[PDB]
């Protein structure tokens, strides 16, 4: 199609077009007219991706000036879906003008899936294949490597084939997916990492993951050369607040205390042994702070940075000295006051929460240290390591997490709360004290873009209710707007089944345990649903811990044996390789014959940017309600945090947490509107939560539907799949809900221009 | 005609799938002598499982393998594979029952390493996860049984992998 | 108010000559309770009815049935043209109870060979009456469902209460992409209509092939009762049909000679085939004001027409429904009639 927005040609890839799409292209373009956010919950039944891109290409490459797009999409995951999808548009694009795309836009996601060095990429943990790619090309190693011709140095030499050819130039024309760009720069030999990593200068719209816009300690080469003025694009905005906090947060374990007291005599001893040979290349950088922060190598730094900044980027800091802290040795022995008050307060007998001033205060107390030079600590380290050139971290793994604790409690306030908790409860009464360290506003981590970015969009299949972010993130708004599901055929059976056949009342919320009415409820459940709905099948228990122990007694009962009769199981597991192992096994089988059932965790991996197309799902389920608080009190603390600083009260929070979880995972099983799919959920609590739903699930989940039992459940749902298998395409009322190519958009919105 | 009919209604290999699992779920009961499908049972059996084949071969000259052997091998087998870890009880997974054990163990082991794919960057959860950064976060969601998810894991894979086979 | 078809337009061709292999489902899903006895009892007697009609309407194909029993297919009867020897097979099962798993793949790999022999001009086709939501299969099916489509073998399945990917892609894989074929029921009555609409010659839109002009030749009944003989079974037959051109005797039948192997046929088979390939434009339905032609049926004498205003009788329609080229009523019982069973329209033939 190509129709217009008043002014905007629009390619957009298909014949057929979405009424919602429709109405989502007018109001986002409405919004990049005048300056706002304008949250917009947009179902995933429809395609929101294609829509997304499709106005705002149109928008950059038609205005003269909004010339750079950034999408942040949750996940790596749904990264290469927007940009296989982009790709498919650009190429619809180029074939309906010809060749007027002078194109580019490119994925960013980190070493560990990119570095294509056989050797390097063999390692597991993303950190050291970082730390293993920085040694391989730094800015030293090649100084070693050429001045001394050595078996010492090796390298990628993509980087090398890179540094040849690639910084002259950029890759050849197109938006590359990560299944393209890896084959190619395969073919020709290339580090792809530093090819997107220096790129980012020069593409057009750029796809990356929320933590590298919000968490601070890798959010640094942020040039505003990427936006300065962009129309910025937040797809999947329901979890911006919980990665706002973990990008904050901080863990401390006494063991990893100890691990930083070796680190420190290493320290020690590499002091020791450099001073010995050379310490007048210390006093001069001596030198170089007492001139100032040493911008001119300690951020002058085309491979240095060791020691990331986890305070937000630059801002809360000075540029001064640290004052005694110049002193190498001075530095090491500040360290060792500063673990040793942390074992000691580590010793501490029970729970307590301090303020970062409180605790500020009581270690001046102790020890006379002052927040000033406290702040300075983590680039001292890192570039003191630089100093020392040293052949390893993993010896300072432990020094950097406490230089991070230092910078952090000795940068941010009121704000933040610490709390120690000696111990883990579900194991009581034993060594495993924890010095846990988080922030409590989410707006902390955000505010930093809305206020450097104008034009923002908040996009998601499931926000509800558009009102709560913008208490919770502190900011303004223009066009708050919702979109409902014009369907002219059911398409999906939201149920509640708060009873079973017992007619019993049923939840996860008892306890994190066994009550074999509740078991034996679920599993007659989960097995009669095996045996009725064809191939595809999920289940999101509300804690890994509950399916440990509900599938383990599932398996001391029969109950499994029967669904292995009708279908495949296949469970989620911690670890991700394996994750990943067992859903790809999962799609494979749903697209064979066999009926496969993937049960997963709400909070879990899974959920986050997992799909669940046609096949893949039709009925997913909701045991229980995900709640958290099974765990401890940061919970607590944060949402006293919530009820002083915000008008809300805790059920409210909890519960509107609860529903965001549900509706996140509920949308996955909806692709386009010609999949459908039952979604079902389970407990007694949902009953009254129907209006906490996300709008486009509420249209579907009639009143009649609620706290019906697991017998009417089977009958209701048996009764839909046979309905929507039949081919019930009049293809006249879809007249209605696809306004069809070219004309009855045109035809019908250009007449209601009224 | 009749020739290739005939030859057709030959050489029909039956499926792995149920029956074979079966072999270790759906057939726990008839502990009197040969059960249903008993050839046919066992050798579904042994396309399924390479230990206990061998095993029973290694105990033909000796130790009967049709009542004392199986009896044996419920405890031993049936507890390996199949339900929770035994470990106490009834522990007759003795001498070659044990040694297969052993075996099977770092053979499955082998067998799962040779069914590593790199698998194709749309589902890539290893890549996916943490592989992006170098994060921080906390984590709170108690052994054994995590085994019996590799298990059925395991076997559902090995399975249809031995149908990709295209044998 | 009115369910009728558009427009016929495909009426140009169709595959006149058939070789259907019509393949059962015997598996422990077709015991279930859904279908009055089972699924499986009333699947065998539908069975039984389209094995009668189809072999009526297409007096010249073969047919073969296979069953799937414990994922095996074990065929019951030879690829034949005579109706009898199915039908008893048939029966013989019915009395017979399913168990196992459906082995999809081994009853498509067992058809395929079975087809083998069937030359270019008949064409071929299968009908999976595929009842469970399963298959059990000792091999890759895509690679199936290549060969398949390799050897031009049209496939159409009916579903029972679901819709299962992989015999979607069977269909739509087979039958040159364009999918029509993956009817699966919701009702009983759905269920015969299926196999009737199942019975007729499948075209969708045929790809230009090889037409070819094929042998065959008429027999003359024979006279003689006492000298009962025959060359075709053997036995003592009071009396049949003599080959043109092998000249032995055969026991009634459209069979193929057994001595020279050509094709035997009176005429009516042929007659039945003009009747499939050419056939009515759907008899229209007069409007209700606009009509003011005879008050009476055409073709019968019939005297249901209208009631002349009636507040909402009236305002209802008029029973007129009147054909096209010969621009003549008919009542609804006799348009149906017409359509149905005899296709010479009573009027378009008087001129
Ligand atoms: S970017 Fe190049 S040098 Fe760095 S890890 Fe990847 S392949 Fe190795
Ligand atoms: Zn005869
Ligand atoms: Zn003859
Ligand atoms: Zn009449
Ligand atoms: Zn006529």
């Amino acid at each position: 199609m190509k129709f217009y927005i008043d002014d905007l040609p629009v390619l957009f890839p298909y014949p057929k077009i979405y009424p919602e799409q429709y109405n989502y292209m007018c109001d986002i373009k409405k919004t990049l007219d005048v300056g706002g956010n304008s949250i917009l919950e947009m179902p995933s039944g429809t395609g929101k991706t294609v829509s997304l891109l499709s106005l705002t290409i149109a928008y950059q490459m038609h205005y003269p000036e909004h010339r750079k797009i950034i999408y942040c999409s949750r996940t790596m995951s749904e990264i290469e879906k927007a940009l296989v999808e982009l790709e498919n548009l650009m190429d619809y694009r180029t074939k309906e003008l010809g060749y007027q795309e002078d194109f580019r836009g490119l994925g960013l996601t980190s070493r560990k899936n990119l570095c294509l060095h056989p050797e390097v990429s063999k390692e597991r943990k993303g950190t050291v294949v970082d730390e293993k790619c920085r040694r391989m090309t730094n800015g030293q190693a090649k100084r070693k490597l050429e001045e001394d011709p050595e078996a010492n140095v090796e390298l990628c030499e993509y980087h090398e084939n890179l540094y040849n050819i690639e910084v002259e130039d950029y890759l050849p024309k197109g938006v590359f997916s990560f299944e393209k760009l890896l084959k190619y720069c395969e073919e020709k030999t290339l580090c792809p990492y530093f090819i997107v990593r220096r790129m980012i200068s020069l593409c057009n719209i750029i796809i990356y993951s929320y933590h590298y816009l919000l968490d601070p300690k890798i959010a640094e080469r942020v040039s505003n050369e990427v936006s300065k003025d962009s129309i910025v694009i937040f797809d999947e905005a329901h979890n911006i607040d919980n990665v706002c906090i973990e990008s904050l947060s901080l863990d401390l374990t006494t063991d990893a205390l100890r691990r930083a007291t070796r680190g420190a005599n290493a320290l020690d001893e590499r002091i020791s042994e450099v001073r010995k040979v050379d310490s007048q290349k210390l006093q001069d950088e001596y030198e170089k702070l007492v001139q100032g922060l040493h911008s001119a190598d300690i951020l002058t730094d085309q491979e240095e940075p060791f020691v990331e900044t986890p305070v937000l980027p630059q801002d809360l800091l000075t540029e001064a000295i640290p004052g005694n802290i110049r002193r190498a040795e001075h530095f090491v022995s500040f360290l060792k006051r500063l673990i040793e008050y942390l074992k000691t307060r580590m010793k501490v007998l029970h729970v307590i929460s301090e303020t970062p001033k409180s605790f500020l205060q009581h270690l001046k107390q102790l020890t006379f240290i002052e927040r000033k030079p406290l702040r300075f600590c983590s680039e001292r380290l890192s570039l003191l390591v630089r100093t020392l050139e040293v052949t390893e971290v993993e010896d300072f793994t432990a020094l950097k997490d406490i230089a991070t604790f230092a910078t952090l409690i000795s940068t941010y306030e009121e704000g933040f709360l610490l709390i120690i908790e000696p111990y883990e409860i579900e194991n009581a009464a034993v060594p495993n004290p924890i010095m846990r360290f988080t922030c409590l506003d989410a707006s902390i981590a955000i505010k930093p873009v809305f206020e450097r970015f104008s034009s923002v969009i908040i996009t998601s299949g499931t926000i509800s209710p558009l009102d709560m972010y913008p208490r919770m993130l502190n900011f303004k708004t223009v066009l708050q707007k919702s979109y409902a599901m014009t369907l002219a055929k059911k398409s999906f059976l939201p149920m509640i089944i708060t009873k079973g056949s017992d007619q019993v009342a049923i939840s996860s919320r008892f306890e994190i345990r066994n009550d074999p009415s509740i078991v034996r409820n679920y599993g007659s459940m989960l097995v009669e649903f095996a045996k009725i709905t064809p191939d595809g099948m999920v289940v999101f228990f509300p804690s890994y811990l509950y399916m440990e122990s509900i599938v383990s007694m599932w398996q001391t009962m029969g109950i499994l044996d029967e669904v292995w009769k009708h279908k495949l199981i296949l469970v989620e597991t911690p670890d991700a390789q394996e994750t990943s192992l067992a859903l790809e096994t999962y799609r494979k089988a749903c697209s064979n014959g066999r009926g496969a059932i993937l049960l997963s965790v709400a909070r879990g991996k899974v959920s986050e940017g997992i799909d669940f197309d046609h096949q893949y799902g039709r009925t997913v389920l909701m045991i229980g309600i995900p709640f958290q608080y099974t765990e401890s009190r940061i919970l607590k603390a944060r949402l006293e945090f919530m009820r002083e600083n915000y008008r809300i009260r805790e059920n409210d929070f909890l519960s509107f947490d609860a529903m965001r979880h549900a509706a996140q995972c509920l949308g996955r099983v909806l692709r386009g509107k010609d999949d459908y799919g039952v979604m079902v959920l389970a407990d007694r609590r949902f009953s009254r939560k129907r209006s906490q739903l996300p709008k486009w699930i509420a249209q579907g989940l009639s009143d009649a539907d609620l706290n019906l039992s697991t017998d009417m459940a089977i009958s209701n749902t048996k009764q839909f799949l046979r309905t929507m298998a039949q081919p019930t395409d009049p293809k006249d009322q879809e007249g209605v809900s696809v306004w069809s190519y070219e004309d009855l958009i045109k035809h019908q919105n250009s007449r209601k221009d009224q | 005609p009749l020739l290739r009919a005939f030859a057709l209604s030959t050489s029909q290999k039956v499926g792995p799938y149920n029956v074979l699992s079966t072999i270790k779920p759906v057939a726990s009961s008839e502990n009197k002598v040969n059960v249903n499908l008993s050839r046919e049972k066992i050798l579904n059996i042994f396309e399924n499982y390479p230990i206990v084949k061998k095993a029973y071969t290694d105990n033909v000259p000796k130790n009967f393998k049709e009542p004392e052997f199986w009896a044996r091998f419920f405890s031993s087998k049936l507890f390996r594979k199949l339900r929770g870890e035994k470990i106490m009880q009834n522990d007759r997974g003795d001498v070659i029952i044990d040694r297969y054990l052993t075996l099977d163990q770092e053979f499955d082991r082998k067998d799962d390493d040779m069914l590593l794919h790199p698998v194709k960057k749309i589902i890539d959860l290893d890549g996916n996860i943490q592989d992006d950064p170098v994060v921080r976060g906390n984590r709170p969601d108690s052994d054994g049984t995590v085994d019996i998810l590799k298990g059925m894991n395991r076997l559902s894979e090995k399975m249809i992998m031995a149908l990709k086979n295209e044998y | 108010k009115k369910r009728t078809a558009k427009k016929n337009i495909t009426p140009y061709q169709r595959g006149i000559i058939r070789s259907l292999i019509l393949t059962l489902d015997c598996s422990e899903a077709m015991l279930e309770k859904d279908l009055r006895p089972n699924r499986h009892a009333m699947i065998i007697q539908y069975a039984i009815d389209f094995v009668h009609e189809f072999f009526d309407q297409n007096p010249i194909s073969q047919m073969g049935i296979i069953i799937m029993r414990n994922g095996l297919a074990q065929l019951v009867s030879q690829v034949s043209g005579n109706p009898q020897d199915h039908i008893d097979a048939l029966k013989s099962i019915r009395k017979q109870e399913p168990k196992g798993n459906p082995s999809l793949q081994n009853a498509l790999e067992m058809a395929r060979g079975l087809l083998l022999p069937v030359p270019a001009h008949c064409t071929r086709e299968v009908l999976i009456v595929f009842g469970s939501l399963s298959t059990t299969d000792p091999g890759d099916i895509h690679q199936t469902i290549d060969s398949l489509v390799s050897e031009k073998i049209r496939v159409k399945v009916l579903g029972l209460s679901a819709q299962v990917a992989i015999c979607k892609e069977l269909c739509k894989a087979t039958n040159y992409g364009d999918e029509s074929f993956y009817k699966i029921l919701l009702d009983e009555t759905h269920l015969k209509e299926l196999f009737n609409e199942a019975v007729t010659p499948l075209p969708v839109n045929k790809i230009n092939k090889g037409f070819t002009l094929v042998k065959m030749g008429f027999p003359t009944r024979i006279f003689e009762d006492t000298p009962t003989f025959c060359s075709c079974h053997s036995k003592l037959v009071y009396g049949g049909y003599f080959c043109p051109n092998c000249h032995s005797k055969v026991c009634s039948l459209p069979t193929v000679c057994p001595c020279c192997d050509l094709m035997l046929i009176l005429s009516t088979h042929l007659a039945r085939s003009y009747h499939h390939l050419m056939p009515l434009k759907t008899f229209a339905e007069v409007p209700t004001t606009e009509k003011f032609r005879s008050e009476d049926c055409f073709s019968c004498q019939s005297r249901f027409p209208i009631l002349k205003n009636h507040k909402n009788g009236k305002l209802l329609t008029s029973s007129r429904y009147r054909c096209e080229d010969c621009k003549q009523e008919f009542c609804v019982d006799c348009d149906v009639f017409i359509h149905e069973i005899l296709h010479n329209c009573p009027g378009c033939e008087s001129k």
